[PDB]
């Protein structure tokens, strides 16, 4: 009932437009038992006494009924179509923007198929809620109100006995329906399941044919498809077990009225012919009935959905200081004080990690695999929050700047280079939108990316694959320095930029890459010592602690573990 | 204390006539059905004719139809089945029921039920 | 015709689903006879003894008809879940089959909708049927021989209804079905947008791009709401129509029918009858057009599931393929000319070398070589335009791929994990390998050292690509899964490219010591780790620029001296 005030809480924007479709559907359910009535009436007044003069008008009439009710039907339709699929743009929207503020942990350890199914299947779910679900609620509630009033009018007493075998069948929708829920519920987080393996094997199909995996993958999925096909049924089972059950109860109904219509015959009370007629006017109550009480168990499955929807609404996400400073005039002042951070939260990664960098200073940052290098990048970009410690950038803690700001004066060459599918134009033009088509082709000849871009099938303008795999691992690092190099940012970060780039052309891009770099503060990650020998500061990192720290000759002359790091090379 | 006497049951050929008489004597406020049932030798309870004295309606065998008919007279007190054209397949026991309603009945609670004593006719 | 045959093996609850359906149908149809029998015969003549012989048959048959309803809706239930099961499985066993330029024709976000939404589509079609496959006809042609029953001349009336009727559920074919197309190719957007988002969400952060991303969400959500809208106007609209035509029907029954009475060729008492009946054929006429509404939705599914199927993967195996149960490692390019698209130049052109069993070639050049596109010929990743790739002195093409690619292990470029455990992880290359040959692979891998230290050892989770490690890590990782497989042919593309100096000496030295007899070849940027290698193989611009010894190379290779001078 929760979720249901919650899912319901959606339709409020639609209120007057929902009145409509309740005053629409109102006219046509009058409108729907005149049509018989009329048919009765025309057999009675034209071919009874055989007086077919007055057919023609008899005719006109029931037909101008027809005409209306059809003309109803489609306007009920069209007006509720239109607002169904805004309840439902409305939650895919609500969705998207909500992932998009939250945190980058979720992202990492929650499934992302899982996710697309949420977005998609569960949203697709709340459907049955929306459209024609409102129309027959709508005529149902209208039908059963207008029923009820037509029995107390034949008879109370026989209305009494009809409507105390009411509570047996609200019994059984109430074991039926918590049911179905249960197992649809189920059913949509196995479906996530599924939709997570699906997605995480097509994005690993390579390594999957290469170490012939495609036997052990599809056991894998052959488990999740058999417990979706399990769950499966036992959902769909209950959510058609209440109309022929209902049969049931409604032969009971009509077995203990036959009864107590007999006993008032017998009485004097009543005849037998009410007996006849309370029995055809029951049945106008017990179809509404029945109909609700079946729409009741069909909305357990946008319910259980919907739970699965909000579920992602619901997330704690990332949220500014309410005091957070705008950071204007940036220089590049960074700064580390006793910086404590774990991503477990139980063994830590780094350790009192202190460090000042003044402004324009092109400071390296190496270490051994698993120093705490990208982790230390990961805090400045407050990707992560620091346990105990505190970051300052231009003289101010990283809390009290916004989100908005920080990004924008710090920029990253991310480790694993992520590209998009999309022109190569497109690719370079991310992060800085206003930037002169000019200004990309000279960015591109600076880091040597311009040769293998014009040699495409249409230059810049040459659609990339899924993250941009139709290239060499070297040319998408090339087009990641690129893409960082046209943001201008005050503060860039190169952490492992040349993992695949070859020698030849990194030494051929660090000559022009300085005047590029000069004025700016920079911290450059490299394994590749030979490079970063020529930086004004080297911070040493090992076990998440900074060892040793200076320039390149002081730490040759010291023969610590940047000297044993520097000679392992050869 | 109501009985009802039964009387007017004997052998008749086919196509026939006869009239069958049931007396209801005792303290009867205002009977609301009257009704005949035959019984076989090996037959529980069967129907033959019933009226309804609200409406006056009276419901039929389909063996029947246009054969018997039950009537009541108010002043003797005396239940009525007219047998037309006799038939040698309705030969069987000949039963008689009223039902009475007495002044001021319980709300949930039901009045009074009378059965017959029975005379056979014999049709061949 | 072939999405049929998924039905096939549950024939059995298929034919028992409909028949059951006939059982709750008869007793539906028989409670106004035995609702009339307890109260115009069993009430109306008194007799008690008739109204608890009613009473017992009307509860009985209520119990027929509820057991046949439950029955019906398991029986269907089965068939339907069990169709859609098998499709999935069938469905996922061929994009396992398929090469990345298959999964490139049909989009990646395409392929999930295919696997999921369209079968879901075609699986509610064949549970639509089950249920009203046999009920539906039998109403229809039952309503019509009630009517012929009671007038054959008024029974003329309801064959000229039938032309407006078929040329509106053809209409609704024709337009319809294009339409749901549509919606299907609309989630294929919005399952692109929020994928992309997932896969590569630290950039957006990064470059501010959020706003950009909502509305490139929003430009997605609205092309598929609007697709929806438009399909379904076509339902809102033909319905209606329908009713009304069929409403018309009654119309020219009371007309007709009040010539008949007129010329004495119709009874009065006839057409109170013939009124409820009608009503049923028209009840079962929407039946037959619902059933339509289901096949033109299922019909743009069943055209994007079946094509799935019939995609032939690039690589395939061939009729007369030789099992290789056993190994040297003798690697051969016989004048090999490669190119990933037609249009474009060749990435490998006229490359001619052949490799020694277990000697060690060190692969160099610039990036954009070809020296990742080189390497994966080996394993038949990819196959030539022109010339031939040998393993064993045997064309890769003409030996079974399971046999092939079990004996050649490789540690990719961009190194990509699972999700599951560490243990899981590295038994990817083999099944059967023991916790000591594993513990040995990691040491090796000087991965182990951080696997211990770890507080769930060997069964610490692992997330999607190995994102819970750091570069280098999940790179030990990798190394550390083929070195498991235990190759005859090793494939080594920049091995420890996010790798410090130190732990890289402590690798290269450690394969070189247990690699002893495996066909290695290591892809490296660094001449130190190169002169490791019996013989040097060297790309540049697609062609390759030399193969021999580093004095060789030094003396006749420019490009590999260029290479040299940039180090030393
Ligand atoms: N998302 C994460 N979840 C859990 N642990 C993480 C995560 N990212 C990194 N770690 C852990 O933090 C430690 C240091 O990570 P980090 O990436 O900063 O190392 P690194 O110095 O950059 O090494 P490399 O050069 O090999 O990438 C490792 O033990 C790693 O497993
Ligand atoms: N999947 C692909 N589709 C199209 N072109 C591709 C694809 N993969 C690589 N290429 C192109 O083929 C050429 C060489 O490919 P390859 O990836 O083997 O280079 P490489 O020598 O390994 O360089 P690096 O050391 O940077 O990885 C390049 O021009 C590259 O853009
Ligand atoms: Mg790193
Ligand atoms: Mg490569």
């Amino acid at each position: 009932t929760a979720t249901l005030r919650r899912l319901l809480g959606y339709l409020r924007p639609h209120t007057f437009t929902l009145i409509m479709v309740f005053v629409f559907v109102t006219v046509s359910s009058i409108l729907g038992v005149l049509s018989p009535y009329l048919i009765g009436k025309t057999i009675a007044v034209v071919f009874v006494p055989r007086r077919f003069d007055l057919l023609p008008r008899y005719m006109l009439i029931l037909g101008t009924i027809y005409a209306l009710t059809s003309l109803l039907f489609w306007l009920q339709g069209k007006i509720m179509l239109t607002l169904s699929q805004d309840v439902v743009f409305r939650l895919r929207k609500e969705l998207f923007e909500k992932l998009q503020r939250v945190p980058v942990g979720f992202f990492d350890r929650t499934p992302h198929g899982d996710i697309i199914s949420r977005v998609i299947n569960d949203v697709d779910n709340i459907n049955n809620v929306l459209g024609n679900s409102i129309i027959q609620f709508f005529s149902g509630i209208v039908t059963l109100a207008g029923a009820v009033i037509m029995m107390f009018r034949v008879n109370v007493i026989l209305s009494l006995v009809t409507l105390s075998i009411v509570p047996l069948t609200v019994l059984i929708t109430q074991i039926v329906s918590s049911q179905t829920r249960k197992y649809f519920y189920e059913n949509q987080r196995v479906l996530g399941q599924l939709n997570g393996i699906i997605e995480e094997d097509i994005s690993g199909l390579t390594v999957i044919k290469l170490f012939t995996r495609e036997e052990k993958e599809m056991e894998k999925f052959d488990r999740v498809n058999e417990s979706l096909r399990k769950v499966g049924t036992k959902a769909q089972i209950f959510s058609g077990v209440l109309p022929p059950l209902m049969n049931m109860v409604n032969n009971l109904g009509f077995a203990l009225i036959s009864g107590f219509g007999g006993w008032l015959a017998l009485k004097d009370i009543i005849t037998v012919g009410t007996i006849a007629t309370f029995i055809g006017y029951s049945r106008q109550f017990t179809r509404p009935l029945n109909e609700l009480s079946n729409q009741f168990n069909m909305i357990q499955m946008a319910l259980a959905s919907a739970e699965r929807i909000f579920e992602i609404l619901d997330l704690e996400e990332e949220k500014d200081d309410p005091d957070a400073v705008e950071l204007r005039e940036v220089r590049g002042e960074i700064e580390f004080k006793n910086v404590w951070f774990s991503y477990d939260k139980k063994k830590p990664v780094l350790k009192d990690i202190t460090f000042h960098i003044k402004p324009g200073q092109k400071v390296a940052l190496v270490g051994p695999t698993g120093s705490g290098k990208t982790t230390i990048v990961n805090l400045l970009m407050r990707f992560y929050d620091v346990d105990r410690g505190q970051i300052l950038v231009d003289g101010i803690d990283i809390r009290k700047i916004k989100r908005s700001s920080l990004r924008s004066s710090i920029g990253i060459v991310l480790q694993d280079t992520i590209l998009f599918s999309t022109t190569v134009k497109e690719n370079l033009k991310y992060g800085n939108p206003g930037a002169t088509d000019e200004e990309i082709k000279e960015a591109a000849k600076l880091t040597h990316s311009d040769h293998f871009i014009k040699h495409l099938p249409e230059g810049y303008e040459t659609v990339l694959t899924d993250n941009g795999e139709d290239l060499s691992q070297g040319q998408r690092q090339l087009l990641a320095i690129t893409r960082a190099f046209l943001a201008n940012p005050k503060i860039l970060i190169l952490d492992a930029a040349t993992s695949n780039v070859d020698t030849k052309t990194e030494k051929s891009i660090q000559a022009a890459m300085w005047k590029l770099m000069e004025g700016k503060t920079s911290i450059i990650i490299a394994h590749r010592l030979n490079t970063i020998k020529n930086a004004d500061l080297i911070i040493v990192l090992r076990d998440g602690e900074i060892v040793e720290m200076g320039k390149h000759d002081e730490l040759i002359q010291k023969r610590g573990f940047y000297y044993e790091l520097f000679t392992s090379q050869y | 204390q109501v009985q009802l006497v039964e009387s007017g049951g004997g052998s008749v050929q086919a196509g026939g006539s006869l009239r069958l008489s049931c007396a209801a004597s005792g303290n009867i406020h205002h009977i609301s059905y009257l009704g005949w049932f035959r019984q076989a030798p090996g037959k529980e309870r069967e129907g033959v004719a019933a009226l309804w004295t609200k409406d006056g309606n009276t419901y039929y065998a389909d063996s029947v139809k246009g054969r018997f008919t039950v009537s009541l007279d108010n002043a003797k007190n005396t239940g009525y089945l007219q047998m037309n054209s006799l038939k040698p397949e309705d030969t069987a026991l000949y039963y008689c029921a009223a039902a009475d309603t007495g002044s001021d009945t319980p709300l949930w609670d039901w009045v009074y039920w009378y059965w017959g004593q029975g005379t056979q006719v014999t049709v061949s | 015709k072939t999405l049929a045959r998924y039905l096939k093996p549950y024939w059995i609850f298929a034919v028992l689903a409909p028949l059951f359906m006939v059982v709750e149908v008869i007793c539906d149809l028989s409670q106004p006879t035995l609702l009339a029998r307890i109260v115009a015969e069993g009430i109306a003549r008194g007799d008690f003894s008739l109204v608890l012989k009613t009473g017992i048959l009307m509860l009985i048959v209520a119990l027929i008809g509820a057991v046949g309803g439950i029955g019906c809706t398991v029986f269907a239930s089965y068939a339907s879940q069990n169709f859609g099961a098998d499709l999935r499985r069938d469905l996922f066993r061929k994009v396992l089959s398929f090469s990345i330029s298959n999964v490139n024709r049909f989009h990646t976000s395409s392929l999930i909708t295919r696997l999921t939404n369209d079968v879901t589509q075609l699986q509610n079609l064949v549970m639509m049927l089950l249920r009203i496959v046999v009920r539906a006809p039998l109403l229809f042609v039952g309503g019509i021989v009630m009517a012929v029953s009671i007038n054959v001349k008024l029974s003329s009336v309801l064959i000229f209804l039938i032309p407006p009727i078929v040329l509106l559920f053809v209409w609704l074919t024709k337009k319809g079905n294009p339409l749901f197309r549509k919606i299907q190719e609309s989630t294929d957007e919005v399952n692109r947008v929020v994928r992309e988002n997932l896969l590569g969400v630290r950039v957006v952060r990064a470059f501010r791009r959020e706003e950009y991303e909502n509305e490139n969400f929003r430009k997605a959500n609205e092309s598929l709401r609007r697709s929806i809208i438009s399909a379904f106007s076509l339902i809102v609209f033909a319905l209606p129509l329908f009713i009304f035509i069929v409403n018309m029907g009654m119309i020219a029954v009371l007309w007709f029918g009040g010539v008949l009475v007129r010329n004495n060729q119709m009874e009065i008492g006839s057409i109170m009858a013939y009124t409820n009946y009608l009503m049923q054929i028209m009840f079962s006429l929407m039946m037959i057009g619902n059933i339509l509404n289901f096949i033109v939705r299922a019909s743009a599914s069943a055209k994007r599931v079946l094509e799935v199927l019939n995609e032939k993967p690039a690589i395939e195996e061939a009729d007369n393929a030789l099992a290789l149960p056993n190994v040297e490692g003798s690697v051969s390019f016989e004048n090999v000319e490669f190119r990933y698209f037609e249009n474009t130049d060749p990435v490998l052109s006229g490359v001619n070398f052949s490799v020694k069993p277990g000697s060690l070639v060190a692969v160099l050049g610039e990036t954009g070589s070809g020296k990742s596109t080189l390497m994966n010929l080996i394993p038949r990743l990819i196959d030539p335009e022109r010339g031939r790739v040998e393993v064993d002195e045997l064309d890769v093409r003409t030996v079974k791929l399971k046999d092939l690619r079990g004996h050649i292990s490789a540690v990719p470029q961009e190194t990509v994990l699972f999700s599951g455990t560490i243990k899981e992880n590295l038994k990817w290359g083999r099944e059967d390998a023991t916790d000591d040959e594993i513990v040995e692979a990691a040491k090796i891998a000087q991965i182990h050292d951080f696997i211990i230290s770890l507080p769930e050892g060997y069964d610490s989770r692992v997330e999607r690509g190995g994102r819970n490690f750091s570069g280098g890590q999940k790179q030990r990782l990798s190394i550390a899964r083929a070195l498991v497989k235990k190759p005859k042919v090793l494939i080594l593309d920049d091995c420890t490219s996010s790798v410090d100096p130190i732990t890289e000496k402590r690798i290269l030295d450690g394969l070189k010591r247990y690699t002893k007899g495996c066909t290695t070849f290591i892809i490296t940027q660094k001449i130190p780790t190169a002169l490791l290698a019996d013989k040097i193989l060297v790309l540049h611009e697609g062609k390759v620029a030399g193969f021999g010894t580093h004095k060789e190379l030094l003396e006749h290779c420019k490009p590999y001296r260029e290479i040299y001078e940039s180090q030393f």
